[PDB]
């Protein structure tokens, strides 16, 4: 009943984002979402003298009929000091080395919590209209707004207070916050693991807090590990497969200081066909074997940097696959991986692409606590226009959008 | 008189005091036309004299046009220091996603800012004088209790205040379909006249009760409605009159309002094209610098005065109709589309031109039209429309299984109508066994832009070309171009330039480099083509045997 005062970032005006185009069965959804919430007191209706806007969409976690997320990107980034700083919630190095880590949504418990008056009107959100017909439908909230990184800084003490007698009660089970989400690792069978969830869930159900109801929310961040390069291994080398092992092995080189390459390049003298068979000698064997010695080596050097940003690139790479590496700083991989998955019937480009950056996503909040800005390999309109269709987290990572093509699509295959 | 509408609460930018903007005198004429509108305005109880505790000021001007004069108060120093509002009717909406209406009424609120009263507490900031004769006695001292004409916040608090009287019209009226835009009010209606023009009487007398004055049945305008460039029937609309005008000359200023008039033209005229008359704007920024019409631009232009002829009229929307958009490809990269329901009619049309960059294919614009016209769609139908396009399935199919970019193609139907879209070339995935081998490379000087192309074969064919005013990026691209001209019709060719290497296998029908398109033009005559890629000045084959050729 007593709200915690919250403040800008010193001289930051709130957030004044457009509203993205919805379809009509969106608008409907968004608008009996929120005549709902209205009558609930979590959100009201503002005037003219509120001139900030935060976009909001309409997502579908499967149930029987749509839930609201709100991009508070903007105004987290202008709140930032005080919820990174101030209220900062600390990142356990140990939960991505759990066998198993269930991620739970605990955004329901913010609705309880009143926002501080002053504050309210940086939550400003505007339901659009088709074609412009009417104004926009516009309310701002009363209550912590779920997908605000404020929100759990404010709750947390009483997060802290509730989870209390589960860690005492289970000493070796990491527990970790971010935002609407909470990150439970264990290294018990699977089938152990999943009862001390749903105890978990019941502490917090006793306690007046809701839930939801071997894949799924359900990870396993200990076999995760950086993914290796690899050469093909063949019995016949033609001249073009050489020149793609030559070419590969000097882009290798830029991240692999031992790498050589002069007793493969031997063997292409004199202007040859590509497709001319060219058997290898013991002296290549032997230069490509020690270069295979070293790409099971992990490059060393490599470290986070807590103040700098986390990249990550996306590569499509045909037959329902797609490549990915995070990084701060260029060719100092901090992990790379691997996506796919293979249903031709309800499966496409964006809804791959889309469910690798959710799965890139969550693997850096494992991982760093922080989520990474995408470059994402696809038009700007059209991601915009369809990413909402197969969205099923509470959070936005940053993205911007590749508009060239990379030739290192194969050399990460 | 109090007025029954609730103020907005206004509050001044933080850190920012109200205007103190002295009164420069005016003539006596003048003066004396202010203190007789300001005395009517006061007895409306729309200004009041203040006290001399007042500190503030605003310059107020006087001028005319009938036989009246106006008031003028030139409110930029205070809107300088007045908090901003939500922003408002940034987004008109498009007839094209109207729907049909039997009766619309369009209803000029007069006086409208004037009666919608001013925040008590943000009304001081609103002080303005008028000057007593040569400055001898103190100046009448007013200020507002309304939205004075002019301040930032009138036309975002006068549409708030209508929509909070409109909402319960509206509630017991949801048979009625009402747009506000500025001081007017749009009523349309499926009823029969004689009850929709009941409801036209007592909407006016709602609003009457609140201070709001509309025409009477007498003076409110008839078919067409002039809106926003705009003619609105009630069952059919079109843009304002299209005035192309004939030139002896024709400036930067000039070409501009044309492209634009054009462009506005498209949304209704099917196949109005814009790509030669903006070429013309490439670079140039000086409004009156004349600019000759080139060969194609005046074919252009003639070709857009043909199609505007006659007029042309839209539909409006139906929703218990699929939507339907097609494209049809022009040439020089340029696309036209119409949204319909029933043929003879059309929603909308439309155009997409733009080139990404200096190269693409056919394939790629069409998908980019298709996503310009969904994005389109949801704004205007909030849906997205069925597409009928001049591609074959496996023709696309084959596209974005390959290209490297993520897309989402629609349903569509393949419609027959050439010009079809299709794939001119497809490069061979594994090298050709029996092709000659061409290792090609290219090399330039940075500072005389002299260079050479040539090419080493496994057969021992070898060629170099002599090149002026090149760069190390366009001799890559002439020696891919001279294996071209000297292979069979299968043809390995193996380049260092990743440049080279990047446009070519993006494989591209259309390009504003003449080079590239000769190269397309080779590509396309080719059976079999084989793109190889190796590095640079690493001991490979014969790419080091050529590289020394062209270097010299
Ligand atoms: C300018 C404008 C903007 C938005 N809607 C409308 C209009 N004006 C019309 O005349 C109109 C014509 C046909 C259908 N709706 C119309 N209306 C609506 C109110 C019935
Ligand atoms: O690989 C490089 O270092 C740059 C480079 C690019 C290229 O397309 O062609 C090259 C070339 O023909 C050279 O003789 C040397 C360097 C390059
Ligand atoms: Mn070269
Ligand atoms: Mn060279």
């Amino acid at each position: 009943i007593e709200t915690v005062p919250v403040k800008l970032k010193p001289g930051m005006d709130g957030p004044k984002v457009k509203q993205w185009p919805l379809t009509e069965e969106k608008i409907k959804a968004l608008v009996e979402i929120c005549t709902e919430m209205e009558k609930e007191g979590k959100i009201s209706k503002i005037g003219p003298e509120n001139p900030y806007n935060t976009p909001v969409f309409a997502i579908k976690k499967k149930d029987s009929t749509w839930r609201k997320l709100v991009d508070f990107r903007e105004l987290n980034k202008r709140t930032q000091d005080f919820w990174e700083v101030q209220l900062g919630i600390p990142h356990p190095a140990g939960l991505k080395k759990k066998k198993s880590v269930t991620v739970l949504d605990v955004g329901d418990a913010y609705f309880s919590v009143p926002l501080d008056e002053d504050f309210r009107k940086y939550t400003a959100f505007t339901i659009p209209s088709i074609n412009n017909e009417t104004p926009g439908i516009r309310y701002q909230y009363n209550v912590l707004p779920q997908g605000w990184k404020g929100s759990p800084a404010i709750f947390q003490s009483s997060m802290t207070k509730i989870l209390e007698p589960f860690k005492k009660q289970n000493p070796d089970i990491v527990i970790y916050q971010y935002m609407d989400d909470l990150y439970v690792g264990s290294d018990l069978e699977i089938g152990q693991h999943r009862t001390k969830i749903e105890e978990l869930r019941q502490h917090l159900l006793r306690w007046g807090l809701t839930t939801p109801d071997w894949m799924g929310y359900e990870l396993h961040p200990d076999k995760w590990t950086v993914q290796p390069i690899v050469l093909p291994e063949k019995d016949s080398w033609t001249v073009n497969d050489i020149q793609k092992l030559v070419g590969k092995l000097n882009w290798a080189s830029q991240i692999y200081p031992g790498i050589k390459v002069r007793q493969l390049s031997k063997l292409l003298r004199g202007t040859k066909a590509l497709t001319e068979v060219i058997p290898l000698t013991e002296e290549a064997e032997l230069e490509l074997a020690e270069n295979r010695e070293i790409l099971k080596e992990p490059v060393h050097g490599v470290y986070y940097d807590p103040s700098k940003d986390l990249i990550a690139e996306i590569q499509k790479q045909g037959q329902g696959q797609w490549t990915y590496q995070i990084y701060q700083e260029p060719f100092k991989n901090l992990k790379t991986g691997k996506y796919a998955r293979m249903r031709g019937a309800h499966t496409n480009d964006v809804k791959q692409l889309t469910e690798a950056v959710q799965k890139i996503t969550t693997e850096s909040i494992v991982i760093w606590g922080k989520t990474p800005k995408f470059k994402l390999p696809i038009q700007k309109e059209t991601w915009e226009t369809w990413w909402t269709e197969y969205w099923q987290a509470t959070w936005i990572p940053e993205w911007e959008f590749v508009n060239t093509p990379p030739l290192v699509k194969l050399w990460y295959q | 008189p109090i007025s029954p509408i609730e103020t907005v609460p206004v509050k001044l930018k933080p850190g920012m005091d109200g205007p103190k903007v002295k009164q420069w005198p005016l003539t006596e004429e003048k003066i004396k036309a202010l203190v007789e509108i300001c005395t009517e305005m006061e007895k409306e109880g729309k200004i009041s004299k203040i006290g001399p505790e007042n500190p503030y000021n605003t310059p107020v001007f006087a001028i005319k046009k009938s036989t009246k004069w106006r008031k003028l108060v030139d409110f930029r120093e205070l809107n300088k220091r007045t908090q901003d509002f939500w922003e408002v009717q940034l987004g008109i909406p498009h007839p094209a996603g109207l729907k049909k209406k039997k009766s619309v009424t369009v209803l000029d609120v007069g006086d409208a800012y004037f009666s919608v009263p001013l925040d008590e507490d943000f009304r001081k900031y609103t002080a303005f004088t008028i000057p007593s004769i040569n400055n001898e006695t103190p100046g009448i001292r007013y200020q507002y209790n309304v939205l004075p004409q002019g301040w930032k916040g009138s036309p975002a608090i006068f549409q708030s205040s209508m929509t909070k009287i409109l909402e319960p019209f509206a509630a017991q009226n949801p048979d009625i379909v009402i747009y506000q835009y500025m001081d007017d009010l749009y009523v349309g209606s499926d009823l029969e006249i004689g009850q929709h023009r009941t409801k036209i009487e007592e909407l006016r007398q709602h609003l009457l009760r609140w201070g709001l004055t509309t025409p009477d049945k007498k003076h409110q305008k008839e078919p067409p409605f002039l809106w926003m460039g705009y003619e609105l029937h009630p069952d059919k609309w079109t843009v304002q009159p299209i005035v192309l005008p004939e030139k002896d000359s024709w400036t930067v200023n000039d070409i501009q309002k044309l492209v634009g008039k054009l462009n506005w033209a498209s949304q209704i005229y099917p196949g109005i094209k814009v790509r030669q008359l903006s070429k013309l704007l490439r670079g140039t920024k000086a409004l009156t610098e004349v600019i000759p019409l080139t060969e194609e631009a005046e074919l252009e232009l003639a070709e857009n005065r043909e199609i505007l002829k006659e007029p042309v009229h839209g539909v409006y929307y139906d929703p218990s109709k699929d939507l339907i958009a097609e494209i049809q490809k022009q040439g020089q990269g340029q696309w036209t589309y119409q949204i319909y329901q029933e043929p003879f009619k059309n929603l909308k049309t439309g155009k997409y031109a733009r080139m990404r960059g200096a190269h693409t294919n056919d394939v790629k614009q069409l998908t980019e039209a298709v996503q310009k016209i969904t994005t389109e769609s949801i704004v205007i139908w909030g849906k997205t429309p069925k597409f009928k396009l001049p591609i074959q399935k496996e023709t696309w199919e084959t596209w974005w299984t390959e290209y490297w970019q993520a897309t989402w193609i629609p349903e569509w139907e393949f419609v027959n109508t050439p010009p079809l879209v299709k794939l001119w070339y497809q490069l061979e995935k594994e090298p050709i066994v029996g092709a000659e081998t061409f290792y090609v490379d290219g090399a330039a000087n940075r500072e005389t832009k002299l260079g050479k192309a040539g090419y080493v074969t496994n057969k021992g064919r070898q060629k170099v070309v002599p090149l002026t005013n090149t760069t190390n990026q366009k001799t890559e691209l002439q020696a891919i171009y001279l294996a071209l001209q000297d292979s069979g019709l299968e043809v390995n060719i193996v380049t260092d330039s990743q440049y080279a290497l990047g446009i070519i296998q993006a494989q591209p029908d259309k390009s504003e480099s003449e080079l590239v398109n000769q190269i397309i033009e080779q590509l396309i005559k080719k059976e079999k083509v084989y793109l190889a890629w190796v590095p640079a000045h690493k001991g490979i084959g014969g790419n080091e045997q050529v590289d020394k050729l062209v270097s010299a």
